[PDB]
RNA sequence: CCCGCCCCUUGCCUCUCGGCGCCGGCCCGAAGCGUUUACUUUGAAAAAAUUAGAGUGUUCAAAGCAGGCCCGAGCCGCCUGGAUACCGCAGCUAGGAAUAAUGGAAUAGGACCGCGGUUCUAUUUUGUUGG
RNA sequence: GAAACUGCGAAUGGCUCAUUAAAUCAGUUAUGGUUCCUUUGGUCGCUACUUGGAUAACUGUGGUAAUUCUAGAGCUAAUACAUGCCGACGGCGCUGACUCCCUUUGUGUGGGAUGCGUGCAUUUAUCAGAUCAAAACCAACCCGGUCGGCGGCUUUGGUGACUCUAGAUAACCUCGGGCCGAUCGCAGCCCUCCGUGGCGGCGACGACCCAUUCGAACGUCUGCCCUAUCAACUUUCGAUGGUAGUCGCCGUGCCUACCAUGGUGACCACGGGUGACGGGGAAUCAGGGUUCGAUUCCGGAGAGGGAGCCUGAGAAACGGCUACCACAUCCAAGGAAGGCAGCAGGCGCGCAAAUUACCCACUC
């Protein structure tokens, strides 16, 4: 079927070279995945040496993380906005490695919330009455002051990434290959990656 | 033609320490994966049948080992294709016998019976030093055992002396100029000397230097020298010859001189 | 169908991992005990460079 | 070397991190992008415009993943038009027995130049190192560059 | 034709940690290596079989790797071989410096702790953590 | 102990030389860029006195001209298929109701329920990866000791070289799609005690991971017969390089997207021929050479010609399967079956090459 051997191509010189064997079998094709997004699937194929390998198709969760904080957390995958090879491949919305994708943001302000007592990117607090203000500003007389205090000067989140926040999503960078692992894995872009992407993404459509 | 691993060996392709003839048959015994390399082992078969002439065909070694009589390196190995290697111990209690497989002079293992007191350890060259999972050391010697626990003053090229029953690393000693030391491949394989010199060549095969008892010297590469004394003191028990390597002038004037036809 | 030797081996089955940590531990242990023997000689190695540091640096 | 980033990719130096840190440890003098390097052992040295430049070269023997060993050859330059990527010529003498006799043949070879050297030009003496295969016809990385022989880079005076 | 003296004759060094003198002090071997090559000598590493070649009365030889002794058998045996050479060219290694290539400062800079100025900085000790 | 289920082998060996001209192959090196059944050595604890249903052989009824075709009916097992606990955790870190002296508080002090995660293997991210040459002030601290300050410590392994090995943190799990034993054989002991509460050795088999062995694959340098009545060749039908990816056991135009315009040649490229498989080697030979190597050892390739796959550690397998082409066999004309360049034998071709023998006694 479909090959990987070097005997098909020209030598350096520009000159034909003849065969000498049929196709082996350690020189395979196997069509590639074009994973989606959607309702989990996955196959399981068998290569060399026993070794199964999980093909990925619809996915729609990842594990993504945040570098500057050192939280990494579950997340869902909405779209996919960038792709540095193609561009075929934002308008199929298929998610391959270095892939430039759109998360759901919430559980890093989960997290933030609880971890520094001080909000996000938020237009109006009369939700926070009932509940969250019971998170935010938990009502205790013990730490409140030493351990948050020592959490604030350093919760100073980043124009960019704090302007993220307020829409409810995120812009994220694919680390794994989906097709080889089942994985949709990754990092959540900052500063200098995440100027050059939004100026190539603003630049791009529209 | 060749889609997997072959397990025949031709009788002109096998090695030429083993001393075979060329009109018994095509074939050879073509040793089983073990813990010594094809090309520089010895079956069981050729030792009995062959060097010891206990056995006569391969079924008469086939019913001698298959009545749990030889035990190498005290464990009983079945097999009549297992690759016994060097430094080895054979034990035959039923007769009450105890070998060494050790290259003599010439490129080829001896017949070297032993003391029952010296047949409980044996020295082995440690080929690779790595750390496993909560960094635990580990040793890898010259014959696939794997020992944890090493004191970490050992390393390679090293000598351990292990007791055979229990691993248990008991002794070593130290690859340094002054160390007595075998040759265990290439053109001098057989023979004894102290060290003296390592050249060093960073990227590819460096070479040590040899001089023997009698003034001579040869070189040979790092991948090739087993210590197996301090110096001047070996600690097994050498065979008769000891690495001299006396040339085929002194040979002949010592087969002739001496008249050793009969007793 | 249970039978005596059904529970033999399963008695077998259980002592054999009882024996491997027990010598784990006690192979910890040893090798613990030389690790600590062998920093003593480091010590003295680095205190009788130190010493003769200052001897030198004296004149 | 203002501005590296010319694909349509991030380009930007694997195991290296921009970090979380306060306003003003540096508005110039301290832009917060340290510098990976490596020395290649065997004696050469790492030079120092691959240790204080910025670029972009993951097939570089110094700053990239790519590991030399095997062997060590050398020639001169003889083609400068590929990106990155020089030819060299090496020329020798073949032995006929039959005839006591030698032969002039050569051989060229395409090697990978990293952005680290940017003096080199036609003529130049050029040491390489073995690689895994880099492209269809390149498994050899420049190491160094030397040129001490007549008609110099330029008058000498050195 | 290996050690060293008219200038040099492995040889300049720069220090440093490891083992070496001697009456805290005194000193040479160890680190670069002699611009490079070709050449030449030497080591290493290169399957066997075949080829050359050592031993051995297959009854001789072509072959083969064998075989030789002493006991009435009362030894429940002993001795001994299965060498060695060659294996170009290319790659690795260390001596030699004739022969043949290649190169050095002419609008200079070699050298000495020679200094002068500007400029970057390594992060060790001042006990430690920091301005 | 027949048969049948299950496990393993059938990818070795044997045969032939059509293809093949930097291709194979040879010497030399590299996997720090990969996979590896088995062997040997390391690793094995974060209803349980034992779970489920369902097929063979066997019994019985059949169909077709015909095959190593196979349907319906009735039973019964597992080291087949599929589930799934028990123990011994007395396991640390993050949380922080509350709580204790004097500085309220912050902080100089000491307990703490409560909850969460807590083995190796996978995936992504992050942190550290320790010892340089000396002193002077100021805010706070250890010790030589004191109620404002002087002398004095800084700690896995290896390589020429790794983004190596090991360590710490935050999560992730792929289940039907990792591991942590519902398996079989020999021979035995104490019971605050009357068969069980208990425990005792020796094996077989199986199994995640690492190393070893046997390899396989892809790479480095050098080496080739005749031909110019072959002088320019290669390039969206990838040609040479760059960036991102897909795929692959892994490096790589291997393949895709976007760029650059490169790469080889008179030192014979590119094209053509070979009654060309390469080598170790054979004949002849004063010295140099010339010719041969289908052929018993090593390597490669193929099973009438191409092509595509299943199972498996390993095959693009032909003593395996599926199609097309060329041949050719049986038919009850509906259908079925095939591959001797294996050993014998036969036809054809030719100037040209042996028995349709006996045996696993030797070598394996
Ligand atoms: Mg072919
Ligand atoms: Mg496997
Ligand atoms: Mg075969
Ligand atoms: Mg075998
Ligand atoms: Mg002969
Ligand atoms: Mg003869
Ligand atoms: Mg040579
Ligand atoms: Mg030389
Ligand atoms: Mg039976
Ligand atoms: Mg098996
Ligand atoms: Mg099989
Ligand atoms: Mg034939
Ligand atoms: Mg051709
Ligand atoms: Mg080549
Ligand atoms: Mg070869
Ligand atoms: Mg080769
Ligand atoms: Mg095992
Ligand atoms: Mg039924
Ligand atoms: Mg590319
Ligand atoms: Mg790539
Ligand atoms: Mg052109
Ligand atoms: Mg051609
Ligand atoms: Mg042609
Ligand atoms: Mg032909
Ligand atoms: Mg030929
Ligand atoms: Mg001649
Ligand atoms: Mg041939
Ligand atoms: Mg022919
Ligand atoms: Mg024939
Ligand atoms: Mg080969
Ligand atoms: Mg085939
Ligand atoms: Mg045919
Ligand atoms: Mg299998
Ligand atoms: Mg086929
Ligand atoms: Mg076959
Ligand atoms: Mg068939
Ligand atoms: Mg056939
Ligand atoms: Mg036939
Ligand atoms: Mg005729
Ligand atoms: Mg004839
Ligand atoms: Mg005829
Ligand atoms: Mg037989």
């Amino acid at each position: 079927g479909i090959s990987r051997d070097n005997w098909h191509k020209r030598r350096k010189t520009g000159g034909k070279r003849k065969p000498y064997h049929k196709k082996r079998k350690y020189e395979l094709g196997r069509p590639a995945a074009n994973t989606k997004i959607g309702p989990r699937r996955i196959h399981t194929v068998g290569v060399r040496g026993g070794n199964k390998k999980y093909r990925a198709l619809r996915l729609d969760v990842g594990n993504f993380s945040w570098g500057s904080e050192c939280c990494t957390r579950k997340t869902r995958i909405i779209d996919v906005v960038y792709n540095a090879s193609n561009n075929e491949l934002v308008r199929t919305k298929t998610l391959v490695k270095n892939c430039i994708v759109l998360i759901d943001s919430t559980p890093y302000r989960q997290w933030y919330e609880s971890h520094y007592a001080l909000p996000l990117g938020r237009k109006k607090g009369a939700k926070l009455t009932p509940e969250e203000e019971e998170i935010l500003n938990k009502k205790r007389s013990k730490k409140i002051q030493k351990k948050y205090d020592e959490r604030k000067k350093n919760a100073k989140i980043s124009s960019l990434l704090e302007e993220q926040f307020q829409q409810g999503k995120l812009l994220a960078c694919i680390a794994s290959r989906p097709g080889q692992c089942g994985r949709a894995d990754g990092y959540v872009l900052e500063g200098k990656e995440l100027e050059f992407y939004l100026r190539k993404i603003k630049a791009r459509k529209g | 033609m060749a889609r997997g691993p072959k397990k025949h060996l031709k009788r002109v392709a096998a090695p030429k320490h083993w001393m075979l003839d060329k009109l018994t048959s095509v074939f050879a015994p073509r040793p089983s994966t073990g813990p010594h390399k094809l090309r520089e082992c010895l079956p069981l078969i050729i030792f009995l049948r062959n060097k010891l002439k206990y056995a006569l065909t391969g079924d008469e070694v086939k019913k001698i080992c298959m009545q749990r009589f030889i035990k190498i390196d005290g464990k009983v190995r079945a097999d009549i294709t297992y690759p016994a290697g060097f430094m080895d111990v054979i034990s035959i209690d039923k007769t009450g016998e105890n070998f060494r497989l050790i290259y003599d002079t010439k490129g080829r293992f001896a017949v070297h019976r032993i003391t029952p007191e010296e047949a409980k350890y044996k020295l082995c060259k440690v080929r690779k030093i790595f750390v496993g999972t909560k960094g635990i050391p580990h040793l890898v010697t010259h014959d696939a055992r794997t020992i944890r626990y090493p004191d970490p003053l050992i390393k390679m090229n090293d000598t351990i002396q292990i007791d055979l029953e229990t691993g248990k690393i008991t002794d070593f000693i130290k690859f340094d100029t002054g160390n007595l030391c075998m040759v265990t491949g290439g053109a001098n394989l057989g023979r004894i000397g102290v060290i003296t010199n390592r050249e060093r060549h960073p990227g590819s095969f460096d070479v040590v230097h040899v001089k023997d008892a009698n003034g001579n010297s040869f070189a040979t590469r790092l991948s090739n020298i087993f210590v197996i004394g301090k110096g001047n003191k070996p600690w097994i028990s050498l065979p008769r010859g000891k690495g001299i390597r006396l040339t085929i002038a002194e040979e002949r004037d010592k087969r002739l001189a001496a008249k050793q036809s009969s007793g | 169908l249970v039978t005596p030797r059904v529970l033999q081996h399963k008695r077998r089955r259980i002592a054999l991992k009882k024996q491997r940590t027990k010598k784990n531990k006690e192979e910890a242990a040893e090798y613990a005990k030389l690790l600590a023997k062998r920093m003593k000689e480091a010590k003295e190695k680095r205190q009788e460079q130190i010493a003769k540091r200052r001897r030198l640096s004296s004149l | 070397m203002a501005d590296i980033q010319t694909e349509r990719a991030y380009q930007k130096q694997p195991t290296i991190f921009q970090n979380k840190k306060r306003v003003l440890l540096g508005e110039t003098g301290k832009e917060k992008l340290p510098r990976y390097y490596k020395n290649i052992g065997l004696g050469f040295k790492t030079p120092k415009e691959a240790i204080e430049g910025t670029y972009i070269d993951k097939k570089c023997p110094f700053t990239g993943n790519v590991s030399i060993r095997g062997r060590i050859l050398s020639g001169v330059v003889t083609k400068m038009k590929m990106q990155r990527t020089i030819v060299i010529r090496r020329d020798y003498l073949h032995y006929i027995r039959k005839y006591n006799r030698f032969e002039k043949r050569h051989k060229n070879m395409s090697v990978h130049l990293s952005p680290c050297f940017r003096d080199v030009q036609i003529g130049d003496i050029v040491t390489v190192g073995e690689c895994r295969p880099l492209s269809k016809t390149v498994r050899f990385n420049v190491l160094k560059v030397t040129k001490a022989a007549g008609t110099k880079k330029q008058f000498q005076k050195f």
